């Protein structure tokens, strides 16, 4: 935010802050630029497919055991066993206890599309 | 009023190691779980503390006052009483007077004239009694009286068993006099030195006093024959450092670390 | 405002909202240094899928 | 909005940032510790007897609450002045002694106790600083003290050779020499007593009947403060927007109850951040938290500019019951209301997006709203 | 300069040039992280020619 | 160092001071842009006058 952190709920000082110029306008662009540029590095990485393909329940691939990486319907999530361990060793009130108007804006994509994404690669890749 | 006797072999001042004693908290905060650095006066780990061993033996000389003090007293027939602040001692500037010997904790500041020996100790012949009270001679100007209800102690003197350790720290800043208490019973064993453990100090009382003082000299309570019971107390000084504290889920202080003492550190 | 006049305060004011925009600036500064080594890392990430 | 934000008079298709959007508060509160060690004016000003002026009864009073409101509210007054501050605002005055100089003296003679001014009382008996802080009460007092038998137990000094300096108290009254001619023993030739004594009785002239009169002093900022008025407190408020104020706790937020556990001296509560997030009222005893008031950007989700003209309205990170509040008549800080209350409501993740219905075919992305939800502009 | 004496107008005509310079400042630091993305875009065009 | 001595009006002093101009700091004295030193006067109608 422009004035909420500096001086925020305060007249004079916002009155005597708006005479410097365009300053917080360029700093919500530049961070406006870095956003959309980050929704579009996942954009670039992960949808280079266009068909979301499905693996068949069938799962004799010629004695390869593909159980660990294939989505397991167990878990209400279409998440794999590799997956859920690589979720649950990574830790971060934190995403709000910043308070002074700095917004934690939330990324495009969700995990589910992410995962759904991940399960047509692999079917692909395997069929 | 006040009778000399005097007459005693002047011990050399012994010397312990004040293990991590000298802890407090700061200022009323709520802090939970959290770990939190700061810069104080404090008594530094690890430091020369002064032991007087009383018993016959009568051991209360006047004391250098500098940043504050910290006192305590490992004993359980709870014979020291009293606490006299001053920057003369001689009436010509008023002074703190701290008893709480029965009736209740008395807090004074006034010009009074002392004594050179400030004794309620003797008493014949087998028990004590508060005799000979007149420690001041005059009642000049009292500017401040405080009055409130005596702390946790026992009756009349004796000896044997110490299971009471009692902490004070005493602090002079800005005009206003800040003292800091804890008690703590049943000690096992006694090598007449402090114990290893961990400890904070609390908050007691604030005073609202503002005077000049330098130096004190504590209390302790007809003055001629008597064999008074064993007793233990220790002095140590402060000086200012800085401190990182452990705050628990419940919001007392449970650890704290130096800073100045080792690479470690 | 309470204790200081209505007239010259505002040195204090000015030099508390420069140190602040001096800071937020930093801080943006960062964020785009690292916002572009994160994008290097991106398209490797991209070029090996 | 988005058309003076961009500085042109067309807007692309697509999404846009505007000022963001805060809540305003919507009222006051106050809270201080129960009042209580009143200061012991109420036995003095209710006391039998006052002695006289050259033995004028000093009283020291500090450690204590000065209910100046019932002062200026006391039923058998007949004088009440403050000659060095303003007797109205003694409720916030806070000086770290009291002096009260209390005494009966004759009504004729009471405006020379102002300093400055000459007078037996003043010269010989009682004088005060000419740069004198302080207040004055007079009022009758003949109707108890005056008797028609014969009152002349009261005394003042008539003679002497100095005056004293302000803050003297005599009780010497030697017999007085004037000239040359030595003199001792009893009374003789030019050998005047010093005093002489009153006569108060209620059938002397009106105006000559006896007043007492109290002169309260003090001082100013050399020493920890000690008494002065109470600092009245209002009731409390829950649930709402309101500046509070808890012993110098100025701020703003919302006030919750509270589940965590303090220690009887703490009082104040803060986080990592180190800022203030919970205290404990006052006069009475329980923890209370404090949450900030609810705010956020504010977002337009337009289609081209010739192609429409209606638009979309997204709140940032807004609990959506709550911008009924922003649904109000000079409370958000937008000012375009015809938006605060539109279409269906429809929630996100990021907010609640007021404009559009929430159908739940499938079809590619257009404008990014967030969170797997993106809109467009269609049949 | 028009109003004020040398002394005290000299010091707000440092404020100014201290602020216009720290602009100055900001728009260079920008045009180096433009100029090393461009670098990397042509390189990689490099490659692919 | 250097001592400078006169007597002028004391509704005049005012102009004594760099920056500022004046009849007495165009026609009789002026101090240059950025005097370093100290000026001391005082009252002498008892004597001079
Ligand atoms: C592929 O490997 C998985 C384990 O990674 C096998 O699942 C195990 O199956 C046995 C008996 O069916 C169970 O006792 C184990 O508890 C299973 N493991 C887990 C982790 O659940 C699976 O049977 C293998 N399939 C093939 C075709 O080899
Ligand atoms: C402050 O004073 C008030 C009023 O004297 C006290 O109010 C008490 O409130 C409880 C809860 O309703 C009642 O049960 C008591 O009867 C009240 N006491 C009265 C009316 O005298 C309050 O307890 C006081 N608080 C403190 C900390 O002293
Ligand atoms: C209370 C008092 O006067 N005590 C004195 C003591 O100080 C002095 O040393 C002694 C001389 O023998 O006489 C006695
Ligand atoms: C005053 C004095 O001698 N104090 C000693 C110190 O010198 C010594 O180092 C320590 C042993 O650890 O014991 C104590
Ligand atoms: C203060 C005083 O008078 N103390 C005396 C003490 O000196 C004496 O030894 C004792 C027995 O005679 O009686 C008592
Ligand atoms: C501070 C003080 O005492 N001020 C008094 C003033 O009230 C009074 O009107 C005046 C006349 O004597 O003398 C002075
Ligand atoms: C007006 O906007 C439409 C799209 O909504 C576009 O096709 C047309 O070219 C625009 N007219 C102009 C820019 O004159
Ligand atoms: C907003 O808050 C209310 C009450 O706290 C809750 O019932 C509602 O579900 C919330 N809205 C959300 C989470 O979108
Ligand atoms: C789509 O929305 C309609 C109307 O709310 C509802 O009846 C229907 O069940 C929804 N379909 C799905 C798949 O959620």
């Amino acid at each position: 935010d422009c004035t909420m952190y500096i001086c925020g709920d305060s007249t004079e000082c916002s009155n005597l802050l708006l005479q410097y110029g365009s300053f917080c306008t360029q700093l919500k662009r530049a961070l406006t630029g870095i956003a959309v540029e980050q929704d579009k590095n996942t954009q670039e990485v992960f949808a280079q497919v266009k068909q979301i393909y499905k693996t068949p329940p069938i799962k004799y691939f010629g004695g390869f055991n593909f159980s660990q990486i294939l989505p397991d319907p167990s878990k209400p999530s279409k998440r794999s066993f590799i997956e859920d361990l690589l979720f649950n060793k990574v830790t971060l009130l934190i995403c709000a206890q910043k308070f002074k108007g700095l917004t934690v804006l939330p990324p495009l994509l969700t995990d589910e599309m992410i995962a759904q994404y991940t399960s047509a690669l692999l079917a692909g890749t395997i069929t | 009023q006040c009778v000399n006797l005097t007459t005693r072999t002047q011990l050399p001042p012994a010397y312990t190691n004040s293990f991590t004693r000298g802890v407090y908290y700061p200022d009323k905060v709520f802090r939970s779980s959290v770990l939190h650095s700061t810069q104080d006066l404090f008594l530094p780990f690890f430091s020369n503390v002064t032991w007087f061993h009383v018993i016959k033996r009568f051991d209360n000389p006047v004391l250098p006052f500098n940043d504050g003090v910290y006192f305590a007293s490992i004993e359980k027939s709870n014979i020291i009483r009293g606490w006299i602040f001053g920057t003369t001692l001689d009436s010509k500037t008023q002074s703190l007077l701290i008893v709480n010997n029965a009736t209740n904790v008395v807090i004074k500041v006034c010009e009074f004239q002392f004594c050179n020996d400030p004794f309620l100790d003797h008493k014949n012949n087998k028990s004590w009694m508060e005799s000979e009270f007149r420690v001041y001679s005059s009642a000049n100007n009292c500017t401040f009286e405080y009055v409130s209800q005596p702390f946790l102690m026992d009756l009349e003197g004796k000896q044997g068993n110490f299971k009471n350790l009692r902490e004070f720290v005493f602090k002079n800043i800005d005009g206003y006099f800040k003292i800091y208490s804890k008690h703590t019973p049943i000690i096992v064993r006694e090598p007449e030195d402090l114990p290893q453990g961990f400890s904070a100090l609390e908050p007691l009382v604030d005073l609202p006093i503002g005077i000049n003082i330098t130096r004190f000299q504590t209390l302790l309570a007809s003055s001629s024959g008597w064999t008074a019971g064993a007793a233990a107390y220790y002095v140590g000084y402060l000086q200012p450092r800085t401190f990182l504290l452990k705050y628990n889920e419940n919001g007392t202080i449970t650890d704290a670390v130096d800073c100045a003492l080792d690479p470690l550190s | 405002f309470s204790r200081l006049d209505k007239v010259e305060a505002e040195v204090q004011i000015d030099r508390l909202i420069t140190g602040r925009l001096q800071s937020l600036q930093t801080y943006v500064t960062q964020q785009l240094i690292r916002a572009a080594e994160i994008r290097a890392s991106a398209n490797l990430a991209a070029t090996k899928m | 909005e988005t058309k003076c934000t961009l500085k042109s008079f067309t807007v692309e298709k697509g999404i846009y940032q505007t000022s963001n959007f805060r809540v305003q508060p919507t009222e006051s509160i106050v809270r201080f510790p129960n009042i209580t060690n009143l200061c012991p004016f109420d036995e003095v000003f209710n006391a039998t007897r006052f002695a006289s002026v050259y033995a004028w009864n000093r009283k020291r009073i500090s450690n204590c609450v000065a209910d100046y409101s019932v002062l200026y509210n006391l039923a058998p007054f007949f004088t009440f002045k403050c000659y060095g501050v303003s007797p109205t605002k003694l409720n916030d005055l806070c000086f770290t002694n009291v002096y009260a100089d209390s005494f009966v003296i004759r009504g004729d003679e009471v405006r020379q106790i102002a300093p400055g001014q000459t007078g037996n009382i003043a010269d010989y008996n009682y004088k005060l600083p000419d740069d004198f802080t302080g207040c004055v009460i007079a009022w009758n007092s003949n109707k108890l003290d005056s008797k028609v038998s014969g009152n002349y137990n009261y005394l003042y000094r008539l003679f002497r050779k100095s005056n004293l300096k302000p803050f003297e108290r005599d009780i010497s009254t030697e017999i007085y020499q004037a000239g040359n001619k030595p003199c001792n023993g009893v009374a003789g030739f030019n050998c005047y007593f010093p005093l002489r004594s009153y006569s108060f009785r209620p059938t002397y002239g009106v105006g000559h009947q006896p007043y007492r009169v109290v002169v309260l002093s003090f001082e100013l900022l050399h020493a920890p403060a000690t008494v002065c008025g109470p600092k009245k407190s209002t009731n409390l408020v829950k649930n709402k927007c309101v500046n509070f104020n808890f012993n110098g706790l100025k701020g703003t937020g919302v006030l919750t109850e509270s589940n965590k556990k303090f220690l009887p001296f703490q009082q104040f509560g803060r986080d990592i951040a180190d800022t203030t997030d919970a205290v404990r009222d006052p006069q009475t005893l329980e923890i209370l938290d404090i949450t900030p008031c609810s705010f956020g950007g504010v977002s337009v989700i337009t289609p081209g500019t010739n192609t429409s003209n209606q638009v979309a309205v997204l709140y940032q990170g807004v609990n959506c019951t709550e911008v009924p509040v922003a649904i109000h008549a000079d409370q958000l800080t937008p000012t375009w209301r015809v938006y605060s209350t539109g279409s269906n409501v429809f929630q996100t993740r990021a907010g609640c997006l007021i404009g559009a219905e929430y159908v739940n075919n499938s079809y590619e992305c257009d404008i990014p709203i967030g969170a797997g939800i993106c809109a467009s502009y269609q049949t």
